[PDB]
């Protein structure tokens, strides 16, 4: 069988800049190579076709080049919607693809909006409490997300997740879910997001008082 | 042009039959100049193509040698579609699958795809959401932003889908991958940021389909108990 490795498994470079990602086939298989781009949560796209033909309704600056067993996409000029998991793929035999490179869009530092949202009277019914943490449209993608409760700080109580980068203004947003059962939210009263972040001159807080 | 539509339940118990069907328009499942595919993803298997059926005066089938023992891939010329079948699933098996399209018999790459599968192996029943809404403050709105949402809570399996006021609204939308609860439940968050302007000329309603459990939920998310319905106090 056919082995193909991607070379780098990932990397950030600037709107604008000259992209170039590797893949490396076992052995040689002439321009039996394809290329895709998969944004999250769809499908792989075609970009390239018999090693360097242009597939249909792509831009021109996706071009595909070498021959043998080593072959390079490039990007002539990054775009913000450019981030995408790209692949390559053999057919010379029975259809192998590489691992994938992650290509990501490196910008200016952007701080988060924080939002702070307590649980709905509904939920509460139910007998558990999630109070929502939101950080919104930052970069870079480290943040530092703390909950108190009476200022006493939590562990082991709350869920982070985090968009793909944005394909517009490529920035990130995170969410943090803080749970509890209904008893121990109505046991306290101040709830507080502690945020830090590159874009922060010092931590922001966001915070509500139960009831 | 051609569209490859997917259809199958996204669950399957260990051990039994995994099902789906991809439905072709704008071409034929018996064009001689086509051949169609099976092509799953997860971290286990990366991008794994599992094989095709393709018509030549004849039906022939090729299957990978990961899946040969387990696969069967039939074509329907009635309904113009194509099948997958998987015989004795196990966790290894959970993925999104995809069927697509390679021009003749694929050695021009795959340039039509379905919009994909994905399957859970598990034993765990379809449990729908709930869902919550996710009401800013008042005062966190002074600032010219208003961030709303909605909470889609102890579903199973994935996925979920949320749009907000039937697809109208999309600027400024971030839904976000669901995280497994302690409890084998998932549990999301979609939230929209709008002018805070806005809050009392617009109205802000998220729509939650859980295809799983047929569960279409339509939440409508504003900041006043003075004209609710149902009266407290």
């Amino acid at each position: 069988d056919i082995q193909m490795t991607q070379s780098p498994s990932s990397l950030s470079a600037s709107v604008g800049d000259r992209v170039t990602i590797t893949c490396r086939a076992s052995q040689t298989i002439s321009n039996t190579l394809a290329w895709y781009q998969q944004k999250p949560g769809k499908a792989p796209k075609l970009l390239i076709y018999a090693a360097s033909n242009l597939q249909s309704g792509v831009p021109s600056r996706f071009s595909g080049s070498g021959s043998g067993t080593d072959f390079t996409l490039t990007i002539s000029s990054l775009q913000p919607e450019d981030f995408a998991t790209y692949y390559c793929q053999q057919y010379l035999s029975w259809f192998t693809f590489g691992q994938g490179t992650k290509v990501e869009i490196k910008r200016t530092v952007a701080a988060p909006s924080v939002f702070i949202f307590p649980p709905s009277d509904e939920q509460l019914k139910s007998g558990t409490a999630s109070v929502v943490c939101l950080l919104n449209n930052f970069y870079p993608r480290e943040a530092k997300v703390q909950w108190k409760v009476d200022n006493a700080l939590q562990s082991g109580n709350s869920q982070e997740s985090v968009t793909e980068q944005d394909s517009k203004d490529s920035t990130y947003s995170l969410s943090s879910t803080l749970t509890l059962s209904k008893a121990d939210y109505e046991k306290h009263k101040v709830y507080a997001c502690e945020v830090t972040h590159q874009g922060l001159s010092s931590p922001v807080t966001k915070s509500f008082n139960r009831g | 042009q051609v569209q490859l539509q997917q259809s199958g339940p996204g669950l399957v118990k260990p051990s039994q039959t995994l099902s789906l069907t991809c439905a072709i328009s704008g071409d034929s499942v018996s064009s001689q100049s086509a051949a169609w595919n099976w092509i799953r993803q997860s971290p286990s298997r990366g991008l794994e193509w599992l094989g095709r059926i393709y018509y030549r005066s004849k039906w022939y089938n090729d299957y990978a040698l990961s899946v040969k023992s387990r696969i069967t891939i039939n074509p329907d010329t009635s309904k113009n579609q194509f099948s997958l079948q998987l015989n004795s699933v196990t966790p290894e098996d959970t993925a999104v699958y995809y069927c697509a399209r390679g021009e003749g018999y694929g050695r021009e790459g795959f340039a039509i795809w379905g919009q994909g599968t994905l399957v859970t192996v598990s034993s765990a029943s379809t449990k729908g959401p709930s869902v919550f809404p996710l009401a800013p403050s008042s005062k966190s709105t002074s600032g010219g932003t208003a961030a709303l949402g909605c909470l889609v809570k102890d579903y199973f399996p994935e996925p979920v889908t949320v749009s907000w006021n039937s697809g109208a609204l999309t600027s400024g939308v971030h839904t976000f991958p669901a995280v497994l609860q302690s409890s084998g439940l998932y549990s999301l968050s979609s939230v929209v940021t709008v002018p805070s302007s806005s809050l009392g000329t617009q109205t802000y309603i998220c729509n939650v389909n859980h295809k799983p459990s047929n569960t279409k939920v339509d939440k409508k998310v504003e900041p006043d108990y003075k004209d609710d319905d149902d009266k407290g106090a």
